[PDB]
């Protein structure tokens, strides 16, 4: 992963930086490589770090020399799943595949299925891309979620 | 017929998982459950 | 006593014969997901979605 963009790296990686020393959290750089224009969980997050312990995630920052080692592990994943099959399989997964998931059932396989989201990170997600009807529509769900 | 409150079709009653949706590693595993028989999701 | 019956032969024979049967929205929901990518679940044709 080309060292040109070591310069937005960096400059992200300070971004979520709080011990101040050009050194950041590894889940604060993973934060970071998430923001960077990629979209990985907090699980991956973290693992792409060289596995750093939730002692090293957090408390043994990252030397921005090994950050270019995360921004590589990042950049696997750049973004997640397809929209296509973000429809398809959240239509066979709702009950009906009508085009919207229960926010209760959406919230849920969220909760419920992969990473366990913090149930603010579900709500992050699901409200502010809630339609008000309790079915969230997975499809502005999962798309403003992806876009933002 | 499918009365699990009637008695007089308990028996008849059909009792199972009924989701049939496409979604079923949800309440089960890809590995295959299950005489003497042990519903096994089939682990190795 | 399926045996016995031959119900066990005859679930066998079901299978000897077409045991399954996935209906066609059946099959639309069950494999939207699974290869129809231009086929959602729910499709509009019984046979060629």
């Amino acid at each position: 992963f080309s060292e040109e963009q070591t310069a937005e790296f960096k400059e992200a990686f300070q971004l979520f930086d709080r011990t101040g020393d050009g050194k950041i959290l590894y889940s604060q750089c993973g934060d970071v490589m998430r923001a960077l224009g990629q979209n990985p969980t907090n699980a991956e997050v973290m693992k792409v770090l060289g596995n750093p312990k939730s002692d090293e995630m957090n408390l043994k920052t990252l030397n921005f020399e090994q950050f270019l080692p995360m921004m590589q592990t990042i950049a696997k994943n750049k973004d997640q799943g397809c929209f296509e099959d973000y429809v398809e399989g959240l239509r066979v997964f709702d009950k009906e595949g009508n085009g919207t998931v229960m926010g209760a059932e959406i919230r849920h396989v969220l909760v419920t299925l992969g990473e366990k989201m913090t149930e603010e990170e579900v709500e992050q997600l699901v409200a502010g891309h809630e339609d008000s009807n309790g079915c969230i529509n997975y499809e502005e769900l999962v798309r403003m979620v992806l876009s933002g | 017929s499918q009365k699990p409150l009637s008695d007089d079709e308990k028996f008849l009653f059909v009792d199972k998982n009924f989701v049939n949706n496409p979604l079923a590693q949800a309440d089960w595993s890809a590995k295959k459950l299950v005489h003497g028989f042990e519903a096994a999701s089939i682990k190795e | 006593q399926l045996r016995c019956n031959g119900v066990l032969e005859g679930i066998r024979i079901c299978r000897q014969g077409f045991p399954n049967r996935i209906v066609f929205q059946e099959f639309r929901q069950r494999y939207e997901i699974l290869a129809a990518n231009a086929i959602p679940k729910g499709f509009m044709d019984g046979k060629q979605a």
